[PDB]
C-alpha cells in the first residue's frame, strides 16, 4: 500500500529489498552494512537512507544505546532532506523521528518535527492531532488548545480532537464545557479515544456538576480495563497489589515508622507551627484544582524521593527523624509534607495517580469537630499524635468545617508488597 | 507540572532514554 520508492529507487529495488530482508531476519548487524553500502553507492536514495535509519533504530533497541538512537534520529532527518522523497516515506520517516525524540525526552525537538510534518502535510488531520499531543507533553496547554480548536473547525467529528480538547478544558476548570467533548469523544470510538485519562476526567467532571451518570462511565472504564475497580481509578499501577481503602499500621508492616511518628509527633507539630508563624510562604496553595472552595496549602519536605534542602531548613528535626526511614524518603511515587486546611474547605472527590504508594496522615492540630476524610465508603477523623493510613488511589474526599485551622503531616510509603527491585525501577511520579 | 495528589496532567511520568 505505502509507496516508498521514487523513480531511481525502483531501479535498485532488488538491492534495497535484499538489504531490508536481512533486517527483518533480525540479522540487523550485517543489514546496517548492507544499507550503508547502498547509501555510499546511492547517496541520494531515500529508501536506502530510510533503511540505514531503521537499522540504526533496531541497533538502538538491541544495544539500548541513546547515542546510536540519536544517530538514527539524524538519519531519519536525512531522509527528508534528500531530493524526490515519496510522500509516504517522508511522513513515515519524520513521524518515527518525532516518536524517538519523545522517547529520549527531546520534546522540544519533537515539536519542531511535528510542526514540520504539519507544514508538509497541511491536510493530514492525524498529524495536527499528533502536534497537539506534542504540546501537551511539554505542558503547553495553550498552544495545544489552539491546535485542537483548529482541527475541530475543519473536522468537528474527529473524536481524538474532542477528547483532548475536553481534557484541556477540564484542566482549565471548564468543567461543564468539557463534559460533552469528553463524552462525544470517547463515544466516537476513534483510535486513541479509549484512554483511561478521558474516562477518569469525564466522570470527575460529572461528579463536580452533580451529574449522577458519572459512575456509569467509571464502570465502563473498569470494564474496558482502565481502572482496577470503580472505586480505585489510579492510572499508574502495578497490577496485583493488595487493594483496600484503609490500612492498619500492622497491615502495612511499617510499624517502626508509625511508632516514630506517634512518639515524636510534637516536634513535628512544633516545626510546622514555627513555619506557619515565621515562614508561611513555604506553605504553597494546592494547585491541582481539587478544591470546590476554601483554603488548603502544603509545605513539602520530600517529593519524588528527593529531599528539598531549603524546606528541611524550616523543619530540620523532622527531616532528621525521617532520614531513618527509606520506605518513605525513597518513595519516588509519594511525598512528605505538612498539610494545612482551614474552615470553609471542601476537597472534591478525587484519586491519586498510582496504587504503588500508601498514604500516612499524622494528626498535629485537629479541631474537636468539623474535620473528616472519606475514602471509598468509609469516613474517618484525625487524632492529634495518631496516624491514619489509606490508599489514596481509591476515591477520597475531605471537609473542613471547624472554627480554626487543621494541620496534619503526610508521609507516603511504597506499597509494602512492592519488591525492592520494583521500588528501584518504577519511574517517579 | 507534577501529579502529586491527582491526575491533572496529561502525563505524570517523565522518562529520558533507555
Ligand atoms: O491534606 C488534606 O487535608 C487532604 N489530604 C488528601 O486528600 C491526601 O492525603 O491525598
Ligand atoms: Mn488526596
Amino acid at each position: 500500500k505505502p509507496k516508498l520508492l521514487n523513480k531511481f529507487d525502483k531501479t535498485i529495488k532488488a538491492e534495497l529489498d535484499a538489504a531490508e530482508k536481512l533486517r527483518k531476519r533480525g540479522k540487523i548487524e550485517e543489514a546496517v552494512n548492507a544499507f550503508k553500502e547502498l547509501v555510499r553507492k546511492y547517496p541520494q536514495s531515500p529508501r536506502a537512507r530510510y533503511g540505514k535509519a531503521q537499522c540504526e533504530d533496531d541497533l538502538a533497541e538491541k544495544r539500548r544505546s541513546n547515542e546510536v538512537l540519536r544517530g538514527a534520529i539524524e538519519t531519519y532527518q536525512e531522509v527528508a532532506s534528500l531530493p524526490d522523497v515519496p510522500a509516504d516515506l517522508l511522513k513515515l520517516s519524520l513521524k518515527r523521528r518525532s516518536d524517538r525524540q519523545q522517547f529520549l525526552g527531546h520534546m522540544r525537538g519533537s515539536l519542531l518535527t511535528l510542526q514540520r510534518l504539519v507544514q508538509l502535510f497541511p491536510n493530514d488531520t492525524s498529524l495536527k492531532n499528533d502536534l497537539g499531543v506534542g504540546y501537551l507533553l511539554i505542558g503547553d496547554n495553550d498552544n495545544a488548545k489552539k491546535v485542537y480548536e483548529e482541527v475541530l473547525s475543519v473536522t468537528p467529528n474527529d473524536g481524538f480532537a474532542k477528547v483532548h480538547y475536553g481534557f484541556i478544558l477540564k484542566a482549565q476548570n471548564k468543567i461543564a464545557e468539557s463534559i460533552p467533548y469528553l463524552k462525544e469523544g470517547i463515544e466516537s470510538g476513534d483510535p486513541g479515544t479509549d484512554d483511561g485519562r478521558f474516562y477518569f476526567h469525564l466522570g470527575d467532571a460529572m461528579q463536580r456538576v452533580g451529574n449522577k451518570e458519572a459512575y456509569k462511565w467509571y464502570e465502563l472504564g473498569h470494564k474496558r480495563g482502565h481502572f482496577a475497580s470503580v472505586w480505585q481509578r489510579s492510572l499508574y499501577n502495578v497490577n496485583g497489589l493488595k487493594a483496600q481503602p484503609w490500612w492498619t499500621p500492622k497491615e502495612t508492616g511499617y510499624t517502626e515508622l508509625v511508632k516514630s511518628l506517634e512518639r515524636n509527633w510534637k516536634l513535628i507539630r512544633d516545626e510546622g507551627l514555627a513555619v506557619m508563624d515565621k515562614a508561611k510562604g513555604l506553605f504553597l496553595p494546592e494547585d491541582e484544582n481539587l478544591r470546590e472552595k476554601g483554603d488548603w496549602s502544603q509545605f513539602t519536605l520530600w517529593q519524588q524521593g528527593r529531599r528539598n534542602e531549603n524546606a528541611c531548613k524550616g523543619a530540620p528535626k523532622t527531616c532528621t527523624l525521617l532520614e531513618k526511614f527509606p520506605e518513605t524518603t525513597g518513595c519516588r511515587r509519594g511525598q512528605i509534607k505538612y498539610s494545612i486546611m482551614h474552615p470553609g474547605t471542601h476537597v472534591w472527590p478525587h484519586t491519586g495517580p498510582t496504587n504503588c504508594r500508601l498514604r500516612m496522615h499524622l494528626g498535629l492540630v485537629i479541631p474537636k469537630e468539623g474535620c473528616k476524610i472519606r475514602c471509598a465508603n468509609e469516613t474517618k477523623t484525625w487524632e492529634e499524635g495518631k496516624v491514619l493510613i489509606f490508599d489514596d488511589s481509591f476515591e477520597h474526599e475531605v471537609w473542613q468545617d471547624a472554627s480554626s485551622f487543621r494541620l496534619i503531616f503526610i508521609v507516603d510509603v511504597w506499597h509494602p508488597e512492592l519488591t525492592p527491585q520494583q521500588r528501584r525501577s518504577l519511574p517517579a511520579i | 507540572g507534577k501529579c502529586k495528589d491527582g491526575l491533572g496532567e496529561y502525563t505524570c511520568t517523565c522518562l529520558e532514554g533507555f
